[PDB]
């Protein structure tokens, strides 16, 4: 916007680190998967 | 020092009974004095064996804090120390920077500590194992009367009684003895009771009979002697001295490790202070000039290396311990791998260590039955009527017996009270016609003749089972010719017949077939005898020939030996495919020797001694050249006088070699032969005998069923099934482990250059620091760790089995092909592609490449809050640190998904990964906890504080894609090149 | 010689040189993309910057300015970078309509000239006369340190409305188009004197946006000079100069984040 264009000074971290170790976390889990698929 | 041991023994068993005792101031009848005795042993010491002085596991665990990158890590860790130490003086610094990461790197030395201290383990108590040889006491004749005492009590010069059943307390000069028989196993290996008396029987004292040794039992009878060694004066009190005092020294693996700890400290110390210099001629502070070092040190030194190289070493012994081969020492593990030459004892070795039947001749035929343990081969015959009258002479003209609750365990398994070879038949007939036993209980014997030193021969008389007969049947067996003067007909094909000088001729053919094979033969025959002369109350005297023993019935022949273990040829053949070399070194006779060893393929079909090339052509051996003979059968008694050289020339110039009756110490002395010339060398036995050339092999692999305490101390691995297909698998396991070790050290080495490069840049540019040293240690001990590791899990690319054991001179675990590959290429687009993410981080934030140069000076000023980026916007100090902090996060992910492409390309050396396919699951493990740590250290909460790691854009995270894209690409047409042409060009250039 | 043949030595030589060539030619092709996949007036990416810094002319040693007033020498350091800043406000350096304007003397509202656009030519800014900045060789004995709010391209600094309680309660409070900046130390020891456009205590709201660099050359930033009159001396005074609005924050790390942290000394 004009005068009201705050939102170009910001960014959401918080939803990127939730989803990011949303990520991590199912990463991990599929390795444990296919490492377990014998042991 | 122990050159003296590695020697022939000297003895006093050709002095007379009375000569003996002037020698030792002794009574042959009262013993020594009290007071004698006691003088002596202040005079002599102790009858006991000292153990070696060892080194302390304090100065074992120091000696690794010192080794290359160690000391390089320590030089950072100091380093962190003086500019904290520089700092707290001049400008009160509230930071933790170099304080921490000081004791961060000083760890990360006490670690790495623990891991190369874990890998040069040492399990050794060889002279343990002998003490416990020596009994607690003996029995000696003191002031005319015998009382036990403290074995350490004796000493040379008194009267010492044994009995069946007890072990020899030091060596003895037999004086008497009443039916004495001895196990000599632990000089020879062969556990056939020898008999003891005072007669001087052999020149060797190691072959008399009046002679008893320390390390060795009475297995029955009496025998009374006189010490004349005692402790470590003995004759295997000093094979223990010799066993344990042996130089342990370097595996191949270890001498590998610390020559690229050279190449790597090097470079190491070259770009260190080729840049610190470079860096003062710049105009760079002290202060600065060593943070700068400290990062060059961090970059240079992969940290968790060492540490792969173990844990890839113990997965393999892993696997090994799950074949029932366990290992000791964690670098044996790839020893058998690089092994050239075996050495191999016989008996209870290539051997099962048990007289088993081999052959039979009835109808004239020979018959050979099966001698593996868990019988693989085939019958022989059942049909022929003279085969169950050979059979129930077999049986029934037998004593030995089955040893009680052993119906469970096999047959040719389970323990027999007996002599050798009546075990063998009894085992022989249990086999192939049922219950011995019940064959005993169908035929009650009434009375017989045992074997006699004089009859040469055994005779049972029987009450026939047969209903319709109910007679007595007369059974004997014995020497074959002593048998055949006492035969008038043969039961061929089940009725008898004459005894012509046909048959007669054809016994002495089948008897000289069978004694040339090395084997034991022995003579069967029976007779019915006649009814009217004989009623069902007819008293047998066995004292006086109340009987018959002439005009019997010949029935057959039968003969044994102690054969090999089912698995033994094929494993031999398979060690000489892959181009080792198999010696055979026996304490056993060579006539034995040498049929075993064309049994198991030691000696292949057609080779020829000189001897045999002499009997041959029937000309003297001095008349025979011997280029002509590429097999060689040596006695032990001809080896004592020869030199080493002479020894080496026997090595060099046969290709087929037997080294028999050797001692204890001559076995050493083959294998340092051996070695002499430069090659790897596996020993395999299981006897005390074994131990000396055990601890001197490169490796030396003990039987873990069948072997003696001694042996399995002094071995660095045991087969504890006794399947010595396991070699075959340990040479293979090593070769793989060998290759994966440079795959692995590859993939950790090249990414050493995207850690390098921007320090250097940082020098030569000005620019903002791309990584900082923090980041480095998330990579070489987080992430690399597991993917590093993974690659011990690749199969092998060709059938490795196939080729030529590795040369130790030439063939190096780290050369020159590796660096180029892993610094030169590979590495340097890692770089890149770091450097991309970094530029990248920055010009989305405002500060585009071009006005980067130079901007340190301004960029690390503190002081300065209000930075121009390229836009015309102003900074703060914390602000654009955590775009440059975020620059370290992107780097470091960047080299993360440059390693996925690196760690498939790492995969294999030569083949394609469409050729080798992903069938690694830890790899592919890798690749997803590698990526799942790499976001958890980014995104986490709080990671920006203790690590500075901070959270990526999803954007970020594609930076260096095309870079490693471009890597599995070039690498698949680079491996594309070697293939096409075996020539040499990529080959001799990158080819690991 | 060490490895290889000199005939081998040359081909390992024209190896490497085709390899880095290539190298260094993709390396440059996708710092060529990246530049492509930018604007030439404005960085992709802001939030880094978001709550403006406020910095200062006098070069702090470490977010402190000790001298002595009985010594010529001792303050001569920090006169060099207060001269450095105030040079560029010169009279000379803004000449004609070209590409300065006339402003009102007085805090006035934001002025948009349309767009992040080269569709006109160097975007005009706003003239600064140092000549507002009254009382400040610079202040010999007492400080007068000048303050600055780092330039951000598009940013519209928006004061603190008077809808309840306030530091500076209520006082000359230009609520429409002033950004004010009140210094503080409790350790009431000193004498506060602000000095800058139209008088006010503030940063004129006419001087935004930021066109950026690129779109405005020459371009001069409001300056606020503070004053520290203090009849104190001989002891470190921690001053913290605030500055206040919707779009301003601070960082217990960042200690420049809208904000000041002075250590003055008068040690004579
Ligand atoms: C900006 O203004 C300052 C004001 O002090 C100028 O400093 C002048 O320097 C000259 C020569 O050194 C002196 O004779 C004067 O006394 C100073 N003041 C004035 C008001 O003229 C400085 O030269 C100016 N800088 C530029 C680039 O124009
Ligand atoms: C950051 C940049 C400027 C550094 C570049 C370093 C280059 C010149 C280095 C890195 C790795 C190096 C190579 C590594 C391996 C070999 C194989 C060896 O048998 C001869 C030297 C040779 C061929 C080296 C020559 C120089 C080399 C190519
Ligand atoms: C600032 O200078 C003016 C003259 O320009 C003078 O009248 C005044 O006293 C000075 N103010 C202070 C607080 O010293
Ligand atoms: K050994
Ligand atoms: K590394
Ligand atoms: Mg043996
Ligand atoms: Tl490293």
């Amino acid at each position: 916007e004009g005068p009201d264009n705050d939102e170009r000074f910001t960014y959401d971290y918080y939803r990127l680190r939730v989803v990011g170790l949303i990520v991590a976390a199912v990463l991990c889990v599929i390795g444990i998967i296919i490492l377990l698929a014998g042991k | 020092l122990d050159e003296l041991k590695k020697e022939v023994s000297m003895d006093d068993h050709k002095l007379s009974l009375d000569e003996l005792h002037n020698k030792y101031g002794t009574d042959l009848t009262r013993g020594l004095t009290n007071a004698r005795a006691k003088e002596i042993l202040a005079r002599d010491g102790p009858n006991s064996l000292t153990p070696p002085p060892t080194t302390p596991e304090w100065i074992k665990f120091c000696r690794q804090l010192f080794g290359g990158f160690s000391i390089l890590l320590w030089i950072g860790a100091i380093l962190c120390f003086l500019a904290y130490g520089i700092q707290a003086a001049t400008e009160d610094e509230p930071a933790n920077d170099n304080l921490y990461l000081g004791v961060v790197l000083s760890t990360v030395v006490i670690v790495t500590g623990c891991f190369s201290y874990y890998q040069e383990a040492k399990s050794s108590r060889i002279m343990d194992s002998f003490k416990n040889m020596v009994p607690q006491q003996a029995l000696v004749i003191r002031d005319g009367e015998k009382s036990t005492i403290n074995a350490e009590f004796v000493v040379a010069g008194d009267l010492v009684e044994v009995k069946g059943g007890d072990r020899i307390p030091a060596d003895l000069r037999i004086i008497s003895a009443h039916g004495c028989k001895v196990d000599n196993s632990s000089l020879t290996g062969e556990s056939e009771p020898q008999t003891r008396s005072p007669e001087f029987s052999s020149e060797n004292p190691l072959e008399t009979r009046n002679i008893a040794f320390f390390s060795t039992n009475c297995v029955e009878g009496t025998a009374r002697g006189v010490v004349v060694y005692t402790g470590d004066r003995t004759v295997m009190g000093r094979i223990a001295t010799l066993a344990s005092g042996l130089e342990v020294g370097r595996t191949p693996i270890a001498i590998e490790i610390e020559h690229f700890i050279h190449i790597i400290t090097g470079v190491a110390v070259f770009l260190g202070v080729s840049f610190f210099i470079l860096s003062l001629i710049l105009g760079y502070s002290w202060l600065e000039a060593v943070i700068f070092l400290i990062g060059i040190i961090v970059a240079n030194v992969p940290e968790g290396l060492l540490a792969t190289v173990t844990v890839c070493l113990t997965l393999t012994a892993k696997r090994m311990a799950r074949k029932n081969c366990l290992v000791k020492n964690l670098e044996a593990v790839e020893t058998l791998g690089s092994t050239s030459t075996i050495c191999s004892d016989k008996t209870g070795t290539l051997t099962q260590n048990r007289m088993t039947v081999a052959h039979m001749w009835f109808d004239n035929q020979i018959h050979e039955a099966d001698t593996t343990e868990n019988q693989s081969g085939a019958a022989f015959d059942k049909t022929s009527a003279t085969w169950s009258a050979l059979s129930r002479i077999a049986a029934l003209c037998n004593r030995a017996v089955f040893q009680a609750g052993q119906d469970n365990v096999p047959i040719l398994k389970r323990s027999v009270a007996g002599d050798a070879s009546e075990s063998a038949l009894l085992k022989c007939i249990e086999l192939c016609c049922g219950s011995v036993q019940g064959m005993r209980d169908r035929n009650p014997k009434i009375v017989e003749i045992p074997f006699n030193s004089t009859n040469k021969y055994q005779l049972s008389i029987h009450e026939n089972e047969k209903s319709s007969e109910s007679r007595y049947l007369l059974v004997m067996k014995g020497a074959p010719e002593r048998i055949l003067d006492r035969c008038s007909t043969i039961l061929l094909n089940g009725a008898e017949e004459p005894l012509k000088e046909d048959m007669k001729e054809a016994f002495q053919n089948a008897y000289l077939e069978l004694g040339g094979l090395g084997e034991r033969v022995l003579g069967f025959c029976h007779f019915a005898l006649p009814e009217d002369k004989y009623n069902e109350g007819y008293p047998f005297d066995a004292d006086e020939p109340n009987f018959p023993t002439t005009d019997l019935c010949f029935v057959g022949l039968m003969a044994m030996i102690d054969p090999p273990r089912a698995a033994v040829p094929d494993a031999v053949g398979k060690c000489r495919s892959a181009g080792i070399k198999v010696i055979m070194v026996t304490g056993d006779h060579p006539i034995t020797a040498k049929a075993i060893a064309k049994g198991v393929g030691i000696i292949s079909e057609g080779n020829e001694t000189i001897e045999d090339i002499a009997a041959r052509l029937n000309i003297p051996i001095g008349q025979v050249n011997p280029r002509d003979a590429k097999a060689c059968v040596v006695h032990g008694s001809d080896l004592k006088d020869l030199s080493t050289e002479v020894l080496d020339d026997i090595l060099h110039y046969h290709t087929e070699i037997v080294f028999a009756r050797t001692s204890p110490q001559q076995k050493l002395i083959i294998v340092e032969g051996c070695q002499r010339q430069g090659a790897i060398v596996a020993v395999t036995g299981d006897g005390v005998n074994d131990s000396p050339a055990l601890k001197k092999a490169d490796i030396g692999v003990a039987m873990g069923i069948s072997g003696s305490d001694v042996s399995k101390q002094a071995a660095d691995m045991i087969l504890l099934d006794d399947n010595f297909a396991s070699i075959v698998t340990g040479v293979e396991e090593g070769r793989l482990i060998f290759d994966n070790l440079k795959k692995s050290i590859a993939y950790t080495l090249t990414s050493n250059i995207p850690e390098i490069t921007p320090f250097l840049v940082f020098i030569i540019g000005n620019v903002p620091l791309p990584l900082g040293t923090v980041t480095i240690l998330c990579i070489d001990l987080g992430t690399d760790m597991v993917p590093a590791i993974s690659l011990a899990y690749e199969q092998a690319e060709s059938d490795i089995m196939k080729r030529q054991p590795r040369n130790p001179k030439t063939d190096k675990l780290v050369n020159e092909r590796l660096i180029s590959m892993a610094y030169g290429q590979i590495g340097m687009i890692q770089a890149l592609g770091g450097f991309f993410s970094y530029f990248v981080i920055l010009a989305e934030n405002g500060f585009l490449p071009m006005d980067l140069i130079g901007k340190r000076v301004r960029w690390d000023d503190r002081w300065i809050s209000d930075v121009e980026d390229s836009f015309g916007q102003q900074w703060t100090y914390e602000q654009r640190k955590i775009v440059e902090f975020t620059c370290h996060t992107s780097f470091f992910i960047s080299i993360v998904v440059v390693q996925w492409a690196d760690l498939i390309i790492c995969k294999t050396r030569r083949n394609s990964i469409f050729q080798q396919g992903m069938k690694n699951k830890i790899l592919i493990f890798g690749l997803f906890e590698e990526t799942a740590l790499a976001a958890f250290l980014s995104y986490c909460p709080g990671t920006d504080v203790a690590l500075r790691m901070y959270p990526l854009k999803p954007s970020w995270w594609f930076c260096a894609f095309p870079y490693s894209l471009i890597i599995f690409l070039y690498d698949e047409m680079r491996r594309f090149i070697i293939r096409r042409s075996p020539g040499g060009w990529v080959e001799q250039e990158t080819y690991y | 010689f060490l490895g290889r043949t000199g005939s081998s030595w040359f081909k390992i030589f024209l190896f490497y040189l085709i390899f880095y060539g290539c190298l260094a030619g993709i390396f440059i092709g996708t710092i060529q993309v990246l530049l492509l996949t930018l604007s030439d007036f404005e960085p992709k990416y802001q939030d880094r910057v978001a709550p403006p810094g406020l910095s200062h002319a006098p070069y702090a040693i470490k977010t402190e300015i000790s001298f002595s007033i009985s010594n010529p020498k001792s303050y001569e350091s920090f006169v060099k970078s207060m001269h450095k800043l105030m040079d560029l406000y010169n009279e000379s350096s803004q000449a004609g309509n070209s590409p300065f304007e006339d402003c009102s003397d007085t805090p006035a509202d934001y002025i948009k000239r349309g767009d992040l656009d080269d569709s006109q030519g160097q975007k005009k800014a706003c003239r600064f006369s140092r000549m507002w900045l009254k009382n400040c060789g610079y202040a010999e004995g007492k400080p007068c340190v000048v303050a600055k709010l780092n330039r951000i391209i598009g940013f519209y600094p928006k004061p603190l409305k008077n809808t309840t309680d306030l530091p500076e309660e209520l006082q000359a409070n230009y609520n429409q188009y002033v950004l004010p900046l009140r210094c503080a130390a409790r350790e009431k020891i000193g004498s506060i004197e602000y000095f800058g456009l139209g008088g006010y205590a503030g940063f004129p709201l006419q001087y935004y946006p930021y066109y950026g660099k690129r779109l405005q050359k020459k371009y001069l930033q409001p300056l606020l000079a503070i004053q520290f009159t203090n009849l104190t001396q001989n002891m470190e005074l921690r001053i913290e100069c605030k500055v206040y609005g919707e779009n301003i924050d601070y960082s217990e790390k960042d200690r420049f984040r809208g904000r000041f942290e002075v250590k003055i000394e008068v040690k004579s």
